[PDB]
RNA sequence: UUAAUUGCGAUAACGAACGAGACCUUAACCUACUAAAUAGUGGUGCUAGCAUUUGCUGGUUAUCCACUUCUUAGAGGGACUA
RNA sequence: UGACGGAGCCAGCGAGUCUAACCUUGGCCGAGAGGUCUUGGUAAUCUUGUGAAACUCCGUCGUGCUGGGGAUAGAGCAUUGUAAUUAUUGCUCUUCAACGAGGAAUUCCUAGUAAGCGCAAGUCAUCAGCUUGCGUUGAUUACGUCCCUGCCCUUUGUACACAC
């Protein structure tokens, strides 16, 4: 290894991480893709990051907030509920914690769980406004790509929320149990029962 | 090497420096350690109770060596927070006078921390090597 | 006048506030089987209180089978170490 | 749950009584050649490939 | 002996030449000096309802003025002291001899 | 590892100055419980008291809250500071006291009785049941009768 | 005339100054080693400039800053852009574009505010709201 | 077509005026100019602590020297969608 | 994603006394409010690096109308004023009520913006939960429509002209 030491030392696992790429120091972006094909290219996994706190222009235009770390679009949807408006420092800390434990229980590369679940839990019909003219009407459409992974990240940030409401579970164990339960397509995710009711709601109204 | 108070992290430092000042209580112990509130902002006494006074004296000791002067007033508006004023939003409320002065008083007695011209203290030439000496500990203590 | 909100917690089942041995040998033997263990798991399983599993959890990480893979603010992962 | 992977080609416009859904000319990657308008409610700019639950249902301007 | 050249004013262009004549008899001779130190603008702010009454939707307003302040220092006995002392002064700007 | 266990010394209620003190909290705490005792208060005894401020209000030695209870009945005594007490300079004699259980809301009753009794504001406010401190009234304090 | 060259660099009102002179490899921020920074968590964010490229171009280099301003993500983020133009502007009078211009190329190709700062700025706050955008609540009846 | 009767153009209309635009201030850029202990920076002396092996962290206006990258400005440049 | 107790602990706008008594540094006394002897400043110079808060790291706690929350009161200690009583306000102890995410309906918002956070100034002898500005942390969600509420131009109809 490059066993280098300067002036000032540095610890050799900070040293370790030079070899590969920020790695989030732990865990592997690369041998994680995402298997559906629809949602490709909007998903960002190839570009990695130390961490996920960034001051990206992401929402000056249409898209690009596809290109930008899915890890880092967790983070910002798990800062809402009010109260917890900004504290970006914090975001990132649950998801640390939240991303050991998917380290820690069910050993596969948390960050494929974090893929693979919100490609599992993305609907894919959905219900419209159409109203026109007497009183209500639903009608049936489809879900964009890019609509699937707002939906899927926003149901689950919401669900371990929800479900962190006045409990013991603190929010990173919640977040945990809800991603891991909805990466392998388990009936109690609220993400997933979610997805259920919507589709089921726009296949009786086709 | 040339390791020193800025050389280390603050959290294992002030430790280390509440550590060797427990050990031999030196400094001096106030007799109203147990009452004080550390200020009017703060609703309840520090849960250190047995200590909480060198500890305090090691940060103030250790905010003195990257400073040149300083008063009892700054110490007072850093050592103070935020108010919880009933229904009325927080505000920014001053530490307690008494505290931060027997404190400063009790590192002169010591020698670690002394008067300094155009007002205010300044840390002392024993009270200089000695901290940097804290220094060369707290980190070999984790080699 | 109306409120349109519930009011009811549930059943609060108070449990140990002192260690006691009739599950100190429970712990011991039950713990070490937790593939993820932290303070709320067996605040939940093993049905303890609050200032419990903070020593609890500072018990074996001090003495023997689990280990700190993370413990850090408000939040101590650890795992079945073996 | 069998789904239809469909690949647009061209985005006709966004359409509906406020603006939600989208008129889009979507052709599918598995058996191709066959060419049909669908409605799209999320972001769509070209070669998304969105998840047709069913893949036999006209679209239609929606009031 | 340590004249200073002290110049406040709300006009920028008439501040400036005064600062540029009296910097300009100070390069003439030899007056070894310091030329002009640029004092951040003090910029005045009073905030005011435009309604005289009550009535009427919230508009406030911002009436600022800008204060340039800029001050010349010379070095030399008496043999200029009969000479920077005769004020090219301008409308607005004003003068302040200080010495040591 | 700082795990003891128990030999059965727990009792899960307790009754210290004639009103109830539940278990299963801290001391510090479980003594909030008294009608004029509060969290610093409490604090304050329990820390001149030496009772290991980390123990339950069970796990307590009888020996211990004797000695608490004897500081609640004469705080002055115990070096407790006399700027510590809720009732100062008493307007009967003079002599810094401290309302227990019992004795805060009686005492409440005789100074209010004491300001009826001689027609002050304060007095015939209280009695008619409006604010004493000069709080607004027209919008706010509806739902009390 | 001992080597050094210096830069800045800025988040949203910080500033920071990295007099890179020739040295043993030191790197200092406000007298304090690089490994102790505050938040804890963006001390990768500021080890960047240090693993993009590798430890041995800073092996002959000390990058003293001073920061001032802004919150501590705003001085860590000066912090990080310092150093890096700090880098750069090392290789920008004594060594060869080649290793200056895949320097320079490789810090933008991963993130262009290693270099580039933030051009956005607090917008003024308007009358009628708490903020610029932001207005206060109306109402009818 | 444009934020805009803002333009292309059409055309019993031609030539115009006000508004808009233009303009002014502020926020951003300047390692290019003028500079500056009422803003700083580096260096030379005095002096302190750790290690002394080569250094690091500091304090110090009469210890002086040099500079304006950061700090402020005045005159200017840059942005026109190329 | 909490409260509490320790530590780290970083900003910007702006104001400040002459024949007055302002901003107050520093030392001393007091748990605190505050008091006391002085110092610097007509101001990039002194207050002030406004060492602000939200924030982060160690611990206390535990899912408990409880260590959440501080209305309601009782007693005492000081400041401002000729005067404070229907407490100006500040400080200490104690009392610890509604409130467990809010129904018909409705307000604001497309980037440092919302929101969370504190600061300065205005009113001022004293009193911010207000307003005007400043900076700190900093999301999700559109890149479209006239469906609802309104606007501009043209065509068309009118028994309207104080004009649906």
């Amino acid at each position: 290894f490059t066993p280098v030491v300067l002036a000032t030392p540095i610890p050799e696992e900070v040293q370790q991480a030079q070899t590969e790429i920020k790695l989030f120091n732990k865990w592997s972006f690369e041998e994680v893709e995402v298997k559906d094909a629809s949602l490709v290219d909007y998903v960002q996994v190839r570009q990695p990051i130390f961490v996920a706190h960034t001051a990206g222009r992401y929402a000056n235009k249409r898209f690009r907030k596809a290109q930008c770390p899915i890890i880092e679009r967790l983070t910002n949807s798990l800062m809402m509920n009010g109260r917890n408006n900004g504290k970006k420092l914090k975001a990132v800390r649950i998801i640390k914690h939240t991303l050991d434990i998917i380290n820690v229980l069910t050993d596969q590369n948390p960050i494929q769980v974090v893929v693979d679940a919100i490609t599992n839990t993305g609907p894919r019909e959905d219900t419209t406004r159409v109203g026109g003219g007497g009183a209500a009407r639903r009608q049936a459409v489809d879900v964009s790509p890019l609509r699937r992974v707002n939906q899927a990240i926003a149901l689950l940030t919401i669900g371990a929320r929800e479900a962190a409401f006045r409990n013991i579970k603190t929010i990173a164990e919640t977040l945990a149990e809800e991603l891991i339960n909805a990466a392998k397509g388990s009936s109690t995710s609220y993400a997933i029962k979610k997805k259920d009711e919507l589709e089921r709601v726009a296949k009786s109204n086709r | 090497p040339g390791v020193s108070v800025r050389d280390v992290a603050a959290q294992d430092f002030i430790n280390a420096y509440a550590s060797f000042l427990q050990r031999q209580g030196k400094l001096e112990v106030p007799g109203y350690v147990d009452i004080v509130k550390t200020s009017s902002g703060n609703e309840m006494p520090p849960q250190d109770a047995e200590g909480w006074f060198y500890k305090r004296a090691a940060s103030v000791a250790r905010h003195i060596y990257m400073r040149k002067q300083v008063g009892v007033g700054k110490l007072n508006k850093l050592y103070g927070g935020a108010k919880s004023r009933g229904v009325r939003p927080y505000k920014h409320i001053d530490a307690s006078g008494s505290i931060n002065r027997k404190v400063l008083q009790a590192l002169e007695k010591i020698g670690i921390v002394e008067i300094s011209p155009k007002g205010g203290r300044r840390i002392s030439e024993n009270g200089q090597r000695d901290l940097d000496r804290i220094a060369a500990q707290t980190l070999e203590e984790d080699e | 006048k109306k409120k349109w909100s519930k009011k009811s917690m549930k059943d609060r089942a108070q449990h140990a506030v002192i260690l006691d041995q009739e599950k100190y040998d429970r712990i011991l033997k039950e713990v070490p089987t937790y593939r993820y263990v932290s303070v709320s798991v067996l605040v939940d399983r093993l049905k303890i209180g609050g200032s419990l599993a903070r020593i609890a959890l500072r018990h074996l990480e001090k003495e023997g089978i689990i280990k700190p893979i993370s413990k850090h603010s408000k939040q101590a992962i650890y795992t079945r170490a073996t | 749950t069998p789904v239809t992977l469909a690949k647009v080609i061209k985005v006709l416009g966004r359409t509906g009584s406020r603006g939600g859904v989208t008129q889009v000319r979507v052709e599918f990657l598995e058996d191709t050649s066959r060419t049909i308008v669908r409605n799209v409610k999320g972001p769509v700019r070209e070669n998304d490939i969105l998840v047709l639950m069913e893949s036999e249902r006209e679209a239609r301007r929606l009031r | 002996i340590k004249i200073r050249i002290t110049l406040t004013s709300t006009k920028v262009k008439q501040l400036e030449n005064v600062s540029s004549n009296i910097v300009k008899n100070a390069e003439q001779h030899n007056l070894v000096k310091k030329g002009p130190v640029r004092l951040p603008t003090k910029v005045l702010k009073i905030s005011t309802r435009k309604t005289p009454n009550g009535e009427g939707s919230k508009t406030w307003e911002t009436y600022e003025m800008r204060i340039h302040k800029r001050y010349i220092d010379l070095e030399a006995p008496v043999q200029i002291v009969k000479r920077i002392t005769q004020i090219t002064i301008e409308p607005g700007v004003d003068v302040e001899v200080v010495v040591a | 590892s700082l795990v003891v266990q128990e030999q059965g010394s727990f009792q899960h209620i307790l009754r210290l100055l004639n009103t109830n003190v539940d278990g299963n909290i801290k001391i510090v705490y479980a003594l909030t419980t008294i009608k004029g005792v509060g969290r610093r208060y409490s604090n304050l005894v329990c820390k001149k008291a030496d009772v290991d401020l980390h123990k339950r209000a069970g796990e307590l030695t009888q020996e211990e809250l004797e000695r608490i209870v004897q500081i609640m009945q004469n705080p002055t005594h115990y070096k407790i500071p006399a700027w510590f007490l809720n009732r100062q300079n008493d307007i009967t004699d003079g002599k810094d006291y401290h309302t227990l259980a019992n004795n805060v809301e009686s005492k409440l009753r005789d100074d209010l009785e004491r300001l009826k009794k001689i027609r002050a504001h304060r007095g015939i406010r209280h009695f008619w049941g409006l604010r004493v401190r000069g709080q607004h009234t027209k919008t706010t304090g509806r739902r009390r009768a | 005339a001992v080597p050094s060259v210096q830069t800045f660099g800025k988040k949203k009102s910080a500033t920071a100054v990295a007099h890179v002179k020739a040295g043993k490899g030191l790197i200092k921020v406000n007298g304090s080693p690089i490994t102790l920074v505050e938040p804890e968590i963006l001390r990768f964010k500021v080890y960047e400039p240090l693993l993009l490229v590798g430890l041995d171009k800073f092996s002959n280099i000390d990058i003293r800053v001073r920061v001032t301003g802004g919150g501590h993500v705003s001085q860590v983020y000066a912090i990080r852009q310092a150093i890096a133009k700090g880098l750069v502007a090392y290789h920008q009078k004594y060594v060869d574009e080649q290793s200056k211009n895949e320097l320079k190329k490789a810090f933008t190709s991963y993130d262009r505010t290693l270099l580039i700062a933030d051009s956005r700025r607090p917008e003024p706050k308007k009358f009628g709201g708490k903020g610029a955008r932001s207005r206060f609540q109306k109402s009818y009846r």
